[PDB]
């Protein structure tokens, strides 16, 4: 349904901007990993979070 | 392209023919993949609802 | 209802060229023809419908073994969109186009003894509408041409007056007929009314509105050919063309 | 000797033979799938307090927007549901769904026709003959559970014979007195209350004493393979439901209490293994159609 | 001549008048909905290992939080729901809840309300009457599934009448032998085991040859308008529940096997029409009742 | 005298006295959690077209990934579920799966093992014994309704002593013409079709007038404590299923209709309180054995 497609969308993008403000609750080993194929940060660990 | 023949040649050719040449050469994408429905509602507010 | 969709002549001789024999025959088992039945219509009655099942509905039905049931198998093709369950005909005569059957005599099938009046009652007649009256009277007179019966399909048609009006205009060997026959022979199409998902009282009318809603949705999807978006991609064997000819006309 | 059999296996009426394909099967399960969404939006209607949910299930199931002033009945998928379950009760039923109607409508949603899966249990108790003597008398009553009642009237014991069929799986005898049950050409037990019983073990020959009668009670279970969305609960409703409104009011057809009762009869009759399986088929279109009367109703 | 009737249909007792309107009936449907969320809270619970999902539950449902040294008995909705129950019953109980309390109870969730949304099908067979002549013996025992057992000592064969009503929908008759039957001003046809009848379509008459007894076993279906909640499962285990813990112990009432013979004994009495919507609530009022008690036992 | 008493109370055989500790208790819970998954894992899988909710809940419950070609029997658990089925209906059947094989399948959910919380009602009809004179014939079939025919041959009225024990709570007595019934000792009332009795209250008098025989029939109610997630229409699938699989086939053992007429039997025998604690886990058990089976048929 398009109200669970954007309901997940919205929620999926507060939870990725209150993770990396202030000091990130990842490491920076997990970004390196991510980041690997060149894509950023918060890219990387919203896709693995989905 | 893959399997080096030109258009001519593959003309009179059927689509299961055709699969059974790029399958047999080594190629796997030659299905067609049907589409996942999204319903979708539209909040009536003043106007009646779709 | 592909075959239901030709609207001109050319385009139904067209078809029945390049459709095989066993289009026609069903492998269903369906039920016997003539019965009085009753069935549910919940959108208008509480109470069962009453209605007589026949050979010209869109669902197959089970039918004689002899030849007649054969050429009764072909005709409610064209008119109804299926036909009916005769197994065990052979793989000569399935392979063959509905165009040869009914044409011509290399098929090895002797159809001279048929009866113009009692296929017509079989096939119930007067419940077909205009357009399926002019499908079958295409199949007479192609039958007709084979057999050497032309002076029987004059008087048949001179016997029933209405058939006389609307009989269509060909003559059998020529093409030069076919491209100038301008009836309309279409069953299904795309509707200018209103056309809604709404029920139908009778097994014919409500299997008719089948097609035609089908027809629509076939119109819209990619099983469909759109001549003006894509007839370079067509094979050039199975190309429109204005000097189409059918073999041997 | 007398014969005496249970009401329900007599006369098994011909089953259909049509819409029994993997087409039609496919139709079947899309509208079992489909009405259990049209009850569940409804009830998502009421507790949210609008439309939406039921006119957004609607319309998939009948391939049309709701509208005010007309009757809200299924569309043609109801049409459909309707009449292939007339077909599939009776063979003398017509075949009037076209075979574009049944690929259209089983392409709405995606699920197996497969009527295999799984299995369940069925209590309608098998007794196919009960042979007496001249000086008794022998009755039988129920198919849940079916009591005998057998008087003696003669001068010594007389010996009943009971035959079960091969179908059922287990039977289990009890007597209102301990009785002596056993099988052909076999010494006789001790008296006792109960009896569980194989029915392919054969005939099984009851004593019956000279004095008060003398009832026994028998419940059988057997294994029938079905669909893993089957539900007996909605099957029995939707059986009762499509006898009210008539649509099993056919010519030369055996009416039955329960689905139950139809599903055993059938099994029995000859060639019952390929009746079973258009039953199966009928079930489960039973289903679907309490499922979409109840979301659906008419006063 | 001798008359017989079914136990259940003799004399149905007034039910309650309270409780009906369109603010009561939100009550009852919120009660099941709520109800419903606590028994599959406890299912969370257990498989979650934490309490905080019947936490929750519980203090929609009972306004105060579960504690573990006080009893958990639902609060003053589990009162509320108790006492209408009483009062749906007979027109003797108290009806002592006040319009207030229903009101502020019913804004806990919100919910139609609507008793007539679905149907459901009932199975008690009813037989107003079996009008025999002289020498025979006509006995019924039964309510879901009716057996008739006929004796003939006369000479000759007697005809007997049968009164199925005016409400149910069709009847089923399977015999123990085949056997005749008719409608009044009717041929016979041969006998056969089973007949399929409506009982709006007149008395039936049968015919019973001397003999040996006629065994009659007759199966009914009727249909009335419930709401889309309801459950005949879940009903039938709260009919009984409420039984054994005295809910329905009111002087001068009539007491029954089960909702099903409940609802068609009051459909048949005189002006019985009006009866049959107050039983649907009652039977939604014990679907709660079933599954709140289930949840909270005491 | 006569004696007359129902056939599924006569003669209980001994239950099992092993698995009903605390870590076996929570394998049977462990059981019914998994096997439920199992179930719906399956409805969800062919919503969809995906494999990956059953492969989840089949390697949770098996151990074991699914693959093709396998017959996919449910693994270790499936095994230990059937062995501890066949402990639990009697003394004779051997206990084969060690405690360290229980406690491993009872760490893989976090489930607790109590299965007294919540409760459910039995309508199986206890009569324990029906008294009757000298003259008189008396007949008890049936064990969820329990019809008793009586005919008196004497010059006089007959007086029937009826006996229900002292563990049903709730029994209705209908009759097929008015009848008169009262306590010992106590007068007799005016003819009435139905009664209500609590068994406690004493044996029961029935007056049997001279002629037409007389047919009540019995309705009764007996509540059980069971765990939470206790359904009866699974437990009764399981025991048919657990019937015809033949694994309660074990010598010197009494077999029933229904897990009702096991559990009412075993409940009026000399340790009644202890053996219904112990068939409560064979019916939670039976209850996962149904749902395990049905989407893993072997």
């Amino acid at each position: 349904t398009s109200g669970s497609i954007i309901n997940h969308a919205n929620n999926l993008n507060k939870v990725i901007n209150h993770v990396f403000a202030d000091k990130p609750l990842i490491s920076e080993t997990m970004l390196k990993i991510l980041t690997i194929d060149g894509t950023t940060g918060k890219d990387g660990y919203r896709n693995w979070l989905d | 392209f893959l399997t080096n023949t030109t258009y001519d040649i593959v003309n009179n050719d059927t689509i299961d023919v055709l699969k059974m040449k790029l399958r047999n050469q080594g190629w796997p994408f030659v299905e067609r993949y049907n589409a996942v429905e999204i319903d979708m509602s539209v909040e009536p507010l003043r106007s009646p609802g779709q | 209802m592909d075959v239901l969709s030709k609207g001109s002549l050319k385009e139904l001789l067209a078809h029945l060229e390049k459709t095989p024999l066993e289009e026609a025959i069903s492998y269903r088992i369906g039920t016997v023809p003539y019965q009085n039945v009753l069935i549910s219509r919940n959108e208008y009655y509480n109470q069962l419908y009453p209605d007589t099942t026949s050979l010209i509905d869109g669902v197959s039905r089970e039918g004689q073994r002899n030849v007649n049931g054969l050429i009764m198998s072909i005709i409610s093709y064209v008119v109804s969109g299926s036909g009916h369950y005769i197994p065990n005909i052979g793989f000569m005569l399935l392979r063959r186009s509905i165009l040869d059957i009914l044409t011509k005599h290399d098929t090895g099938l002797v159809t001279n003894n048929l009866n113009y009046g009692i296929i017509a009652r079989n096939l119930t007649v007067s419940k077909m509408n205009c357009e399926q009256r002019k499908r079958m009277l295409i199949c007479f007179k192609l039958l007709a041409y084979k057999d050497g019966n032309q002076n029987d399909y004059e008087i048949y048609l001179n016997q029933n007056i209405p058939l006389k009006q609307i009989a269509p205009n060909f003559i059998p060997g020529d093409m030069r007929t076919v491209i100038h026959n301008q009836d309309q022979l279409a069953i299904v199409g795309i509707p200018a009314y209103r056309l809604t998902q709404s029920t139908e009282l009778s097994i014919r009318d409500d299997n008719a509105k089948s097609y035609k809603l089908g027809y629509v949705d076939w119109y819209n999807s990619n099983s469909f050919l759109r001549e003006r978006s894509e007839f370079n991609l067509i094979r050039l064997k199975d190309r429109d063309t204005k000097y189409g000819k059918l073999n041997g006309w | 000797a007398n014969r005496a059999t249970s009401a329900f296996l007599d006369n098994p009426h011909p089953v259909g033979v049509n819409y029994v394909d993997e087409g039609s099967r496919q139709f079947v399960a899309v509208a079992e799938l489909l009405a259990s969404k049209l009850i569940d939006s409804s009830r998502e209607s009421d507790e949210s307090n609008s439309d939406v949910p039921f006119v957004q299930a609607y319309s998939k199931f009948a391939d049309d927007n709701p509208r005010h002033l007309r009757v809200k009945t299924g569309g043609k998928m109801a049409n459909a549901l309707t009449n292939v379950i007339r077909s599939y009760y009776s063979i003398n039923a017509p075949a009037i769904v076209p075979q574009v109607e049944i690929d259209r409508l089983a392409s709405k949603a995606t699920v197996s026709g497969d009527m295999y899966n799984s299995y369940a249990i069925f209590n309608s108790v098998p007794i196919v003959e009960v042979l007496s003597p001249a000086r008794t008398t022998v009755s039988i009553v129920g198919s849940d559970r079916a009591d005998v009642t057998m008087l003696n009237t003669g001068a010594g014991a007389a010996n009943i014979t009971f035959n079960f069929g091969q179908i059922a799986e287990t039977v289990i005898l009890k007597g209102s007195v301990p009785f002596q049950l056993a099988r052909l050409n076999q010494p006789m037990p001790a008296a006792r209350f109960t009896y569980k019983l194989r029915p392919l073990d054969g005939p099984f020959i009851v004593v019956l004493p000279v004095g008060n009668p003398l009832v026994i009670s028998a419940t059988a279970a057997t294994r029938i393979q079905v669909p893993l969305a089957f539900n007996k609960a909605l099957v029995e409703s939707g059986f009762q439901t499509a006898m009210n409104d008539g649509l099993f009011d056919i010519q030369n057809v055996n009416y039955y209490s329960s689905f139950d009762e139809f599903i055993i009869s059938q099994y029995h009759a000859q060639d019952g293994i390929n009746r079973v399986s258009t039953c199966v088929i009928l079930g489960l279109a039973l289903q679907a159609y309490d499922q979409m009367r109840r979301a659906l109703p008419v006063r």
